């Protein structure tokens, strides 16, 4: 039996579809059958027979689906077309400030992509806004700076690994930077410190640990981040940071035949594979999960090269049902209940021309349709997300259609003087920054208890996942008063794309200018 | 590294050009080869012959006049098919003939030539033997060890629909009464 | 069956025409057959049969043709008589200047080649003149410069791969050079940094992050590029910089057959490459595309020596088919419209007597009818540049017959008082500098409103490629007036090569003593 690419499985096999199956207690590869194998609940493979690995990844096609690989490749990436790379990026979870009286806030950080997008990986945070002290209003005054002074930054970061391989001893190089190009520090590639690993969906140092301390602690610089006054004002204004990572990972973990152990070899290297993989394959981005933008690799031919001719066709469908876990209940696409007409599919502008081409030929205008029929091609990027909230520049969760806001808040499990214990589905709370207390008298007045931009953070989160609101958090210690049984107690929720960050123009506090949706009105007796 | 270029450099040059048509004549002249030539010589003794046709199985003149209503084809997986896509039929009659498509891809590939084997095997087991009734109690026998086994998917990838619901086991009688589905297992 | 060479193809193959064609999926090496291969769009292959790699570049024959190869060299370079290799230039984005008050312009940079023309890549940058701040007029005293002063200089610049194969631990020593002979500065080869890729036709670093600050930002020297006043006076003169950099890449990325791996062997190193694939090929030089200089080497044939006599015989048409895309619709010479005869053709002294010989034996005069029978031999060097414009010492784009830049305007998308929004030929925005804007008198009087040298730079481009003069720009931020509907409106477009840089002897700022060209002039009514 020829096999010319040397991979342990047959060249007929590779072509036309195999699976691996154990019979009681050995494993041997058998062709396809449709009938013995579909009950079964086995995967149908497919594969080029000219190529040791057809993703192009560090792991043979034979390795991959017969589990004769290193342990910690994420499972959806053991099947031979999608592969399988590392995806680091930081997360930097509070800062602290001061003056080379400390401003210490808590930050929150979300991968992002932006648009002609391009692979590299950046994330961005935000810092938190309200006021954790009453009296310290305006930054620039609860740090005595001066005209001529500089802030020291000290930030916590962890490393977070979304792709799908692991990485054992480097830790990639990451530069934070403000604004558009001033760079305020990049950080050091610690020497022989990550010897430990990151598994796919991990951290580093893991959720156990405390997280690593930005500044040294040591001589190495006194202030690495020093910062003029000029950049602490744009801060100011702008409440956010950009942290760009490169791709330097180190080396490879293989699979050795002679006795199955497996050892880093010291020749290969992840800054060698990435850009064939980068070149041979079509993107797909998803925030389907849980509003996380989540990216994956299929193996796609690409007309122009003979060798590269040998991978099996990819159907969208099929690409979305092996990479992401969309499935058929009754023969329509769903993630776990969500049909596929839910989402929005974006294309960069060579896609989107092939695309109107492959809609041509098949006379067809509704995508959602014809999904079973529409070819990939290598190099694609396609962009899928949840068609229901708004987004911005960035694509990250920004808002949504106030209906939907509406319908999320419409079960009320208690309600009382002291506050709401909601239970709401955990993807929502993510686009709603904080909520508007108000109370209207008998004849129309209306009395805001936390009136002030910045003191919007009432509702925390208990143990069992029931969101409640408290009045007194940003209230005086204090019970809610009420001057009529007849008087509606109303509840307003503010959306993060229609919130304000700084104080107007003369400095209004106030809550007034702001677009605030309904999401609550009962009868005082009621409460 | 000299070693490996010399099989990877055989599989991929090739020194000549067979032809456009020669191919075809020895795909399929190997693919026959395979069985074992004491059937060939049992089909000719009983009659008609293998002829390889070109074009469009669906219109030929031995079998457009004949078995019009049988449009419907299950291939050896248990899929349905139209004759017209099928690449070979067979038809037994006074005269037992048989139809394969010609094609370049029987030795390259294997799932056309399953279905090539099973119409040689259905020929074999309703044409030939049954002049004889040679499937008989020791095919019967091992018939039977099948159903009753332990966890044996062997039923699933002989067995049909019919015959999984037959619950106690196999008996001489039905062979008779019934006489095709078993020549299919 | 017999191969020399030992490349995998068997020699008569070679010799006489092959080509891979993929059999639904296992793809085969087939003798070219001339009536059931071409119908298919099968490309026929020749080579030599006693060269392991025609070109004389890292890859075989065999895997170029078959796509065994690093997935990042170039299309046009996967045939087998086309080298591969890297050709890295630097590109200057911006500039500023100050004194050990800081003139911040941007600058445009433009890969260049000057005559008896050399293997050596080299830039050249010009700083942008225009006035972006009214004030800062003579830039001698918008930065206190004394004579026993110095200045300092900070500019941003990104390396690109315009060539066709990949580089990848290195990257070039460059030194920046004023006037003649007057080096400034080298800019170090930073170690153990680039261990990103850079494909051909990209940048490092890539377009979304921050360019490479130049100056070290540390404490290497406080100010490497320091510069007497003499210097900064030419300077002050001339705009002009020019960017030498060497050939000193890094190693090559090979293809393992055993597992289809591509690593980085450290023992081959494209310095010593370079210079087999430099004295063995035809080199073309050709501004076709986006009137920028490409370069190709195609292997051409050397009477004086027996292995080179191998190679297959390259006819001029052949290369410009296989090397850029020229094409035969109606077997007429043509790139993209444009018929071959809109090109001129330029040839080193030694080429030109060559190709004056060969039409001697053909008996020929006009070289565009006898194409197909012109040999080429080894180390010609020749230079297609299109016949429109016209050009300067460097072969740069300078500018062009008047008629051509009329013919460019006659698409008046829309006219008012605000300015013209057109839709021009993206080619064309090249080749000028700027527009003087005029109002005139029924009677025959004339207004400049930009009257002022440094004034021209009102020409913005939107979003949707349309180019938008704004006349508020340099204006007094007020609408256009106009003394009479019956008053002819008059705008007229500078060239570069028609443009002053500097004020003249007597300081004059005034558009007096420029050539300019009639581009519009429609009545007060008809805007």
């Amino acid at each position: 039996v020829p096999d010319r690419d040397n991979d342990g499985i047959p060249d007929s096999l590779e072509v036309e579809g195999y699976t691996v199956d154990v019979k009681n207690k050995r494993t041997f590869l058998s062709p396809w059958i449709s009938n013995i194998h579909e009950k079964k609940g086995l995967t149908k493979y497919k594969s080029s027979p000219e190529k040791w690995s057809t993703a192009s990844d560090p792991y043979s096609d034979f390795e991959k689906v017969t589990g004769r690989i290193d342990k910690n490749v994420s499972p959806e990436a053991r099947h031979p077309l999608v592969a399988a790379y590392p995806i680091v990026h930081v997360d930097m979870e509070n800062i602290i400030l001061s003056k080379n009286r400390t401003i210490s806030k808590n930050t929150s950080t979300s991968r992002t992509h932006t648009s002609g997008f391009s692979n590299s990986n950046s994330s961005t945070v935000a810092i938190d806004h309200s006021l954790s002290l009453a009296g310290e209003r305006t930054w620039a005054e609860t740090m005595g700076l001066n005209t001529a002074d500089t802030a020291r930054l000290n930030a916590n970061i962890r490393y977070v690994n979304t792709g799908t391989a692991p990485i054992y001893n480097v830790l990639p190089t990451t530069s934070l930077v403000l604004g558009k190009n001033q760079t305020l520090a990049t950080i050091k590639a610690k020497e022989n410190q990550l010897s430990q690993i990151l598994a796919p969906n991990n951290y580093y140092p893991s959720k156990n640990l405390a997280p690593i301390a930005l500044n040294a602690q040591d001589d190495f610089s006194s202030t690495p981040i020093t910062m003029n006054y000029n950049q602490f004002l744009e801060l100011e204004k702008t409440k956010q940071l950009r942290l760009d990572t490169d791709q330097v990972y180190g080396n490879i973990a293989t699979y050795n035949f002679e006795n199955g152990r497996v050892r880093v070899d010291t020749g290969s290297n992840w800054s060698e594979v990435l850009p064939q993989i980068q070149e041979t394959t079509a993107r797909i981005i998803f925030n389907g999960k849980d509003l996380n933008l989540v990216e994956r690799r299929i193996a796609a031919v690409n007309p122009s090269d003979p060798l590269e001719t040998t991978k099996p066709d990819m159907t969208l469908k099929e690409a979305l049902k092996i990479a992401f876990g969309f499935n058929e209940p009754n023969g329509n696409l769903q993630y776990q209940g969500k049909d596929i007409t839910e989402f929005d599919f974006n294309f960069d502008q060579q896609t989107s021309q092939n695309i109107k081409n492959q809609l041509a030929e098949l006379n067809a205008t509704n995508i959602y349709t014809v999904l079973d029929k529409i070819k990939l091609n290598a190099k694609m990027n396609i962009l899928i997300r949840d068609k229901r909230f708004h987004y911005d520049r960035n694509n990250i969760a920004v808002g949504a259609d106030e209906s939907v806001v509406k319908e999320a808040h419409r079960e009320v499990i208690n309600s009382s003087t002291e506050g709401l214990l909601l239970n709401i589905d955990k993807d929502i709370r993510k686009i709603l920054s904080g909520y508007i207390v108000e109370i209207e008298d008998t004849e129309g007045l209306k009395e805001v208890i936390n009136d002030r931009y910045d003191m919007l953070n009432i509702s925390s989160l208990r143990q069992d996942g029931k969101t409640f609101i408290d009045f007194k958090k940003y209230n005086d210690k204090l019970p809610l008063y009420i001057s009529n049984p007849n008087y509606k107690v109303n509840v307003y929720a503010v959306t993060k794309e229609n919130t304000i960050i700084n104080p107007s123009e003369n400095g209004d506090t106030s809550t007034n200018g702001i677009k605030k949706i309904l999401i609550f009105s009962k009868k005082g007796y009621e409460i | 590294q000299e070693e490996h270029l010399k099989e990877i450099m055989k599989h991929i040059v090739k020194i000549e050009v067979k032809g456009e048509e020669a191919v075809k004549k020895e795909a399929a002249e190997k693919l026959l080869e395979k069985v074992p030539s004491d059937v060939l010589e049992m089909y000719k003794a009983i009659g008609g012959k293998i002829y390889i046709v070109d074009g469009d199985i669906t219109k030929h003149i031995s079998l457009e006049a004949l078995s019009e209503d049988k449009k419907k084809i299950k291939d050896i997986y248990g899929k349905d098919a139209l004759l017209h896509e099928h690449y070979v039929y067979a038809k037994e009659g006074y005269e037992p003939v048989l139809v394969i498509q010609s094609s370049e891809d029987y030795v390259e590939n294997t799932e056309k030539a399953l279905n090539v084997y099973y119409e040689i095997g259905k020929i074999l087991s309703r044409d030939i033997l049954s002049k004889i009734n040679q499937p008989y109690q020791k095919f019967l026998d091992v018939l039977n060890t099948i159903k009753n086994a332990s966890d044996s998917d062997g039923q699933d990838l002989l067995f049909t629909n019919q015959l999984k619901e037959h619950p106690t086991d196999f008996s001489v009688e039905f062979l008779e009464q019934n006489s095709n589905e078993v020549q299919e297992v």
